């Protein structure tokens, strides 16, 4: 639930460290925590809201020019200043121009023109600052057990039903204890200020759209920029460079508007997150967090029941999921008080031995309605196997088959792992529990070597990264044998970051 | 003017697809594949710059790629 | 006249063969023809009009999107086509998207979305074709003599007053003979189809502005382009690429407008002439022509007169011009029939010997008004020389001084010459008269070596040209031999074309 | 997308000043002088690419210019 | 019964692993289970029905063209678009064509044509998807004993009359217990989702016929394809390539229909099973299943009877069957309650001794009718032997002779075995009972080595397989180095798969 | 156009005879045995391609089979 079809999957084996399992969350994906001490809990990030933003600079997408005038003082005579040079708000450019004879005055060598034009912006684009304070998060979480598979995605109740809970996390409170009624409460601790890498991202608005921008982009761009602190009337900086006052060899100096740029900023922004809003608070969607999940108090609600009688008949027939798990709907007609539901993935028929992990924890259909549904899911072994439900002679079974095995399941897990290293780095070591040396130094040797790679290289991507990447791999084949050790590796370092896709 | 530097330099990296993912793959290549089709020339003389620079095989090839690559661009 | 202050000056003094002098004309400048026995004639180009243009392709500066809708058939189907895919006029993109269970249907692996949006352009930019036929030119020409210096620039009477004439030249008529009444008629032959290098220039219109564009630019640009032949309703090609349909890891595929590009096309156009138009027709201004001026019939409008009595005064005092010529206004109060005016540039006093060229031809004040003006101009020497006017004891003189000499006047003429080679090449050999070998092979060895340089190099300008330029000059210093001769020269070839400025 | 190729490639040449003369002089340079100030890095490792490529003095310098120059190029 | 003449025979000796005997079934053949604990049971597959199919893509077998029109704009011009380019549904191709002079417009240079034609399909071919769910099977099974040999093939008592039960097997139920009244019930477990190798087979319909197609065929074919999800009106993709718009060299661009392709698709399909269907459902015939037959409860109904008196006659005389078994009809005129029938295959008579297996289990004629028939069959030894019936001085015997022996019967069994490896692979190890190591690793070493051979090779068959096959066998004779040990074997690997026939 | 790749590539394999079993045996051969009878030539010069390729016995024969075999083909 809040899982299955999402297709970006992370399973995090239990943690014998006392519910100290630490997990990363990405707005794309979700991680399911399976712990024998617990019912399997499904965590997913949803929306990271930002509120109480402030304005920083701004720009002019579309220039507009008003009144063009000029004067010239003839040869010997500075550039006669128009009145329009005293009001600011007017572009002015003083150039040298021939006024010969019948241009009205002797000395046919070179005079001076001063042309000026009122400059009034049209539309605008206003950056906004995002600070780690007044930053929020929203984590919805749910628990597999027994529940109408039709409820897999819903929000009506976020504060009720089986156990779903909507957890908020904001700076001044890294922790929230989510109480899922009857399952106890999942201790949850998250570092809001760390993960998302803010303070480097200005929040940016073109006309009725939004983005995010690394600073040292939005701080340096060549357009007219309002000072941003006062909205009364624009007193611009710049004000050239969206207006080109040019002239050929004659008596004229002309001036051009440039026809906004609004198409440029778009085509300029690349690799920039697009963020929607709804008034004063903007909801990004790109997930990052480091959450240490405390599994301490979780009370299985499916213990101390009988086994639900015979009357189990699948619905929607089973299906395969993504990483290979299987889901099942079962409608137990037999009605009693909430009754535990036997399910076993069996590698045979006669004597049914448990084969393969059953991860719903303990499915328990809670209704008196005499007709109920429970969606339990389980991952059977690679070879052909049966899914079995029930204990009585009326039990019903289904045959199901898994594709790959062993080395098969390793590669697919070895790719996604490296995918994390690609998208995260650093914190990507935070799945593993406790303090393990290999995990301790894992973030250790990575953060140092990483930042250096986040400075030396780190110029650009796509055809930029691959080139400087590919050329290094050449040095490995050639050159001595002392440097071709590091270089021929560094290529892979780059190429992999280009192979994310 | 132009400048309007490309935000791709610092590329915000997360799971959600970035602003233009699709066009960002061929946008650096397509520019070159045009400018050559307009001018065959800078290629034709490139080798001359090549063969007179570095004068060894591959070491003399990397130029003929670096040149024809620096050729179509304000850089 | 139509000269002096223009400051881009060309003197042509080679009236050898039966008035065969050949001259080039550039909308910036003007060439004065001064030939012993013939009044000095001032030629200048003005405006080259183009008419009867036709439309070729067009583009969409500003995209606009209308109705976004989508459907999806769930895993295992094809992409369910909306009705909107049958009308064209709609962008559509079929992508793969996860629909897991409560997305409504089993098989949580990957389905397909088809999103479509009506696409309606806003504004436009429409190229136009220019053909050598229906191409015109306008050459205004005037003759020094002595008309009223206040008339140096006027048009009110380009066919009556003074000796001005407005000559048209269009393909189906390379020749125009301008009858300047009483001076005879200047035989004029021009190649319209050759000089301006048309057929490679599409005429281009953004909103209320104009340009010129080398083909292989305007033919290849990535925007939606109307087919251009029918204005009834747009049936676009392209369509995409001004509209980016993008999605995020979810059930959604979004679509964006891109906010015109109108700022791009501007900032894209560089090294494209500006242009203006007065309706169906339009007036470029960049001059190029090859005109072989036939000086055959020109009658001296100042022979067989007396010498105007004594009564000369300066009005406005003399002045220096540009390349070093001097102009003079003189008001002869002498009441006589139209009469010849003595002027001599004499270095010294007593025995006034003629010193330096007098180029007005023969100044002849034509009025009976008893008070008249004549503007005659002349180029004296460097050393403090006198300008003298009159023959009687009442004659009045002025002292005037020239700056440089000899090697001085050569360099300034050696730069302008090379300037022509710069932005002219080829035809820049066409000033010299007749068939001279050195001039014959001059265009000869140049056109061949030139075109090769117009193909091998010729990529770009500014920081592009200088680099590939500067690196060659390195090859000239280093290396061994052979190329060290050609390369070290080729640098200068490039650097000079970069040194035009 | 971008592409929108720069008309500077074929530059109409005549006496009248072209469209943007002023900005066209620094527009190719200014882009680089920014992108370095943002990332010192590609320069720092450039020499490594240099010293391992062409391995002679100037012939090994032209790389360190060609690299840091193609560094801010989209092609 | 449901056996004998079928001529594709599999005998499975079993009654060990507590009836754990596992058997494969092929729509061509049938396997008979002989177990001392049981009456001999005859299993055969019949028809595998597929239901609830869905449509995927479709194609156009026969193109039809309607209204051809064109226009041309003369010389360079955005190919003048016809209105017919805005409706889709029209092919259009824009080509370059000379229009000289009296073609109506100057510059008889190269212009452009745009020709368009309405495109409306005739007939169609619509793929359909087959999913493992809603997949069925039909297994008819019967038991030898002695029923009337004329009943060997019938379907009237499918639900009644001695041994003859029709078992269904569909996913959501791998098991069915077939109750053969009085013999108990044969426990039967089958993996429906595994054997037939579905999900790779689209179900395909030309006009009034059917097929099966491996995907990556039907997904990639070059014809116009409807999107398949909506039947309202075709909005095609493709729509070229069944229409060739071609031109000569004058003023014309013509267009051709191509005269369907319906003959191509047929001649294209090769190695695709034939198929037939009745309505919404359709019945393939190619068998594959892995059925683990539970022989647990089978009660011989021929125990605790007397021996049927003396009065046996042959009707139709004995005969030889295929793999060498013999069938006998016997009409016991003995009027008695249902009674046991003695039969022994005797070697001579020096001492009436049982010789060779009697496989009908215990023939028991059940009637009171005083004239009855029982068909019992048995496999006598190789040499000459007698078939004997009855224990009374009225007993009647027949002499019968078998062809081969020992090494004879091994080769014929060694070929059919390898035939299974050829047609199945993998599961072909599933005849043997229980868990035997040699059988355990048998599928083990095969599945790995097999799939690799299902990827590296696996391009094609017939003259494709043999060639690449035969060339390898050359490398075995030659070469030098050890690999020769693998290659010279790999040839046999290929040649055998070509030797299936 | 032609297209319609031959489904023989992925050949559904089971006991029931496939679509065309009979014609599928000679359909790859018969094509060659015609095209040669039309043109003896490509065989006549084949050896020239052979004897100049691989230059050893069998290793030079496999060409003369591979050539005359790729000859009647369009791939
Ligand atoms: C989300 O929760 C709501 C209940 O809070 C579910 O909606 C109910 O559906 C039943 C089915 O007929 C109605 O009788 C109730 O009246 C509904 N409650 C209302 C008014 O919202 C909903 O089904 C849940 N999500 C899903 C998809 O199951
Ligand atoms: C332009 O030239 C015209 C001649 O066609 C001048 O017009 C005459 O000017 C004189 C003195 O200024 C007046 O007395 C006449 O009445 C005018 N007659 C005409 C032609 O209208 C004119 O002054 C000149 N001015 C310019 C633009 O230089
Ligand atoms: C199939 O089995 C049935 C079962 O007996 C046979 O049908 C009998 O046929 C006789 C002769 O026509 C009838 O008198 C009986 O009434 C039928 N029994 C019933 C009710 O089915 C039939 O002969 C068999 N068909 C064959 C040849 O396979």
């Amino acid at each position: 639930i809040r899982c299955i079809g999402v297709s970006n999957r992370d399973f995090v084996e239990g943690m014998s460290g006392g519910t100290w399992v630490d997990v990363v969350l990405e707005h794309g994906g979700c991680v399911t925590v399976m712990a024998q001490d617990k019912p399997t809990v499904d965590i997913e990030l949803v929306t990271t809201t930002v509120s109480n933003m402030a304005e920083v600079r701004s720009y002019c997408y579309e220039a507009s020019i008003s009144d063009m005038a000029s004067d010239s003082r003839c040869p010997t005579q500075g550039e006669a200043y128009l009145d329009k040079q005293s009001d600011t708000q007017y572009v002015c450019k003083r150039t040298l121009v021939d006024r010969g004879w019948g241009n009205g005055c002797g000395l046919f060598g070179k005079g001076s023109l001063v042309t000026c034009a009122k400059f009034a912006c049209s539309k605008k684009m206003t950056g906004k600052s995002i600070q780690p304070e007044n930053l929020e998060y929203r984590i919805m979480l749910s628990v597999h057990g027994s529940q109408h598979s039709g409820m897999i995605v819903n929000d009506t109740g976020h504060e009720t039903d089986e156990n779903r809970a909507k957890v908020e996390i904001t700076p001044n409170s890294p922790r929230a204890e989510a109480t899922l009624g009857g399952f106890g409460s999942l201790g949850l601790d998250c570092e809001p200020r760390t993960g998302l890498d803010f303070s480097d991202l200005y929040y940016l608005t073109m006309n009725n759209k939004h983005w995010l921008v690394h600073k040292e982009w939005f701080h340096d761009i060549p357009l007219p920029w309002h000072a941003g602190a006062d909205t009364g009337t624009p007193h611009w900086n710049n004000k050239e460079a969206l207006v080109e006052f040019k002239d050929a060899h004659a008596k004229r100096q002309t001036v051009v508007v440039l026809g906004s740029q609004e198409g440029a900023v778009h085509t300029a922004l690349a690799g920039a997150l697009e963020a929607e809003m709804d008034g004063a608070k903007g909801r990004l969607s790109s997930g990052h967090l480091k959450c240490r999940l405390k599994m301490d108090k979780l009370r299985l609600k499916g213990v101390s029941y009988s086994l639900c009688t015979a009357a189990f008949t699948f619905t929607k027939i089973p299906a395969e999921t993504l990483h290979g798990t299987v889901t099942v709907e079962v409608q137990y007609a037999g009605t009693d008080g909430p009754c535990k539901v036997p399910a076993q993935m069996a590698v045979d028929m006669q004597t049914l031995t448990p084969v393969g992990r059953l991860i719903t924890a303990n499915p328990v259909i809670t209704e008196s309605t005499e007709n109920s549904k429970m969606m339990l899911e389980l991952d059977p072994p690679f070879g052909d196997s049966y899914i079995v439900i029930g204990v009585g002679e009326k039990k019903i079974t289904h045959h199901w088959h898994r594709s790959g095995s062993t080395i098969g399941k390793a590669f697919e897990a070895t790719v996604r792992g490296a995918k994390r290293m690609a998208v995260l780095g650093d914190t990507a070591w935070d799945f593993g529990s406790v303090g393990g040396a290999l995990n301790s130094l894992g973030k250790g040797i990575h953060q140092i070597f990483g930042a250096a790679f986040k400075s030396l290289f780190g110029g650009m991507s796509w055809f930029s990264q691959i080139l400087i990447g590919t050329l290094l791999m050449w040095l490995g084949l050639n050159t001595k044998n002392g440097s071709i050790s590091l270089m021929c590796l560094a290529l892979g370092g780059v190429l992999i970051f280009l192979s994310t896709a | 003017a132009v400048t309007l530097p490309s935000h791709s330099t610092r590329k915000l990296q997360t799971r959600s697809q970035t602003w233009l993912e699709s066009r960002e793959y061929t946008k650096h290549l397509i520019r070159v594949e045009n400018w050559i089709f307009r001018n065959p020339g800078f290629a034709l003389a490139a080798a001359a710059i090549a063969w007179l620079l570095g004068s060894s095989t591959s070491q003399k090839v990397i130029y003929l790629v670096m040149i024809l690559l620096i050729a179509p661009a304000y850089s």
